[PDB]
């Protein structure tokens, strides 16, 4: 259980914005996190199907049946130390993102005020606590964030979606730093002017058009996209929720290379990747929230 | 379709809609087509009537490729398009291009939004027609009794003032003097006298 990393921002600029996009995320998404401490890749997890303190009422009052299961490298850290009896010293935790979210809060903000000092995260031993210390450039910040230890048995039932790929037409999103990037952007968000709009019927007819339709109100509007859109590789339509598309509308805005896959009212999968050079992919599952 | 017109001058759109509102806040819309133009015409209480016409020549491009008849009428609940059109305004600064679209009898009224971009489309549920005509409001073009033309600004002006002073009745008076005067006064019945 001996779990030991040591994080330095200012070496590699990528990796932090990629870890902060998942501890943004996830925390946005539902309380609590599985992190999956592997020998080689770091899975975050945020599943209503699990997650044990985070398996309250999801699916049961709100529709929260939102999956996000990234992927982060071992590269990614300066020192990747695993030593566990489970197999490939899988280490699974469930602790709260409301500390972990502040103490990266606190840490970011002391890179802004001109620092070099690295961050240390330890295991100080089924419940156990996180040791992050850092320091200022010699004022001293200990955050022993409480985290549990989830059993090897629990982790199985912690298996990804399996997405079909019968009827998914994957669509290729802009890169945000391009010209059509902001104009995608704002096509992304311009669903958010409207208060009174609860589900997305996303629409991709195949050069794929992709469009936007919604039916929650006195008019009837279609948001459409005019703009160069590619298919990576028939209408192909999923009706989602809008929070669900807000947090992908922060994904977009957080990366680059960006796969929006759209299974024929069945699901809505938003996959996101960070080509460093392995490759720190997001992939977030929504479900259909109603049929078409 | 039956109908299309574009256009880029959104302003002259929403200057005529921004003075169809004064004649109710929430009631149904006449869109009167023909080859001429597009009118719109709203009716209040049976006493009082408007009607905008927006020409041809306000469009780049105006079709009107009905044949069967040569005037279109449809109905349209005004609360729907002033709401709609306001969130559409809101990067107004864009480069919009509106594309009016009317299919005929039992289809939507299109109203489409493109900035290159983004193609917002809108289409408006068309209601019956009620009975009241709107030819039953309109001066005889033979009984004229008095023709006054009148600047903006001044008569804008006055209308401020009656407004200001409450202005519950108000008089219009036309009388012209033998040797050249002409006097034209708006007396008002208020809280002031």
């Amino acid at each position: 259980m001996k779990l030991k990393l040591i994080v330095n921002g200012c070496e590699a600029p990528d990796d932090y914005k990629l870890l902060r996009t998942t501890i943004n995320t996830v925390a946005s998404l539902r309380k609590t996190a599985i992190l999956r401490f592997n020998s080689e890749r770091l899975t975050i997890i945020s599943t209503p199907k699990s997650s044990l303190n985070s398996s309250n009422n999801g699916t049961i009052l709100r529709g929260d049946t939102g999956q996000l299961w990234c992927t982060i490298p071992h590269d990614v850290f300066r020192l990747y130390t695993v030593i566990s009896a489970r197999e490939l010293n899988t280490i699974t935790m469930e602790c709260n993102c409301d500390s972990l979210l502040s103490v990266f809060k606190r840490y970011d903000r002391v890179m802004n005020q001109g620092s070099s000092s690295n961050m240390t995260i330890k295991l100080q031993s089924p419940i156990c606590a996180l040791g992050i210390t850092f320091e200022e450039i010699v004022i001293m910040h200990s955050f022993k964030v409480p985290v549990k230890l989830l059993f090897r048995a629990q982790d199985t039932r912690i298996q990804e979606p399996m997405i079909n790929y019968i009827q998914l037409m994957m669509y290729k999103l802009p890169p945000i730093s391009g010209e059509f990037g902001s104009a995608f952007h704002g096509f992304i968000r311009r669903v958010e002017r409207y208060s009174n709009v609860n589900h997305i019927h996303l629409m991709g007819v195949k050069d794929v058009e992709l469009k936007i339709i919604v039916n929650e109100l006195d008019w009837h509007l279609e948001i459409c996209w005019n703009g160069p859109l590619d298919s990576v590789i028939s209408t192909h339509e999923v009706i989602i929720r809008c929070k669900d598309w807000k947090v992908c509308s922060k994904l977009y805005a957080a990366f680059e290379e960006v796969v929006l896959a759209i299974s024929h009212d069945e699901s809505c999968v938003f996959h996101c990747s960070l080509d460093r050079g392995e490759r720190g992919q997001i992939i977030y599952y929504i479900a259909r929230s109603k049929g078409l | 379709n039956k109908f299309s017109a574009s256009t880029v001058h959104l302003e002259h759109i929403t200057t005529a809609l921004s003075c169809l509102t004064p004649f109710g806040s929430k009631d149904d819309v006449l869109i009167f087509i023909d080859a001429d133009g597009l009118s719109f015409v709203r009716e209040n209480n049976h006493v009082i009537k408007i009607q905008l016409l927006l020409s041809r020549e306000l469009f780049m491009s105006y079709s009107y490729r009905n044949e069967t008849e040569d005037h279109m009428k449809l109905c349209v609940k005004i609360n729907h398009i002033l709401d709609s059109v306001s969130v559409m305004n809101r990067n107004s600064d864009d480069i919009v291009e509106c594309t009016l679209s009317y299919d005929g009898h039992g289809s939507p009224f299109v109203l489409i939004f493109e900035d290159s971009f983004i193609s917002e489309r809108v289409e408006y549920s068309t209601y019956l027609i009620k009975d009241f005509d709107t030819n039953g409001l309109e001066l005889d073009r033979e009984r004229i009794s008095f023709e006054a033309i009148i600047k903006g600004e001044a008569l804008h002006s006055a209308l401020k003032d009656l407004k200001e002073i409450g202005c519950k009745e108000c008089y219009v008076y036309a009388k012209t003097e033998a040797n050249d005067e002409n006097v034209f006064a708006l007396i008002s019945k208020s809280q002031l006298g």
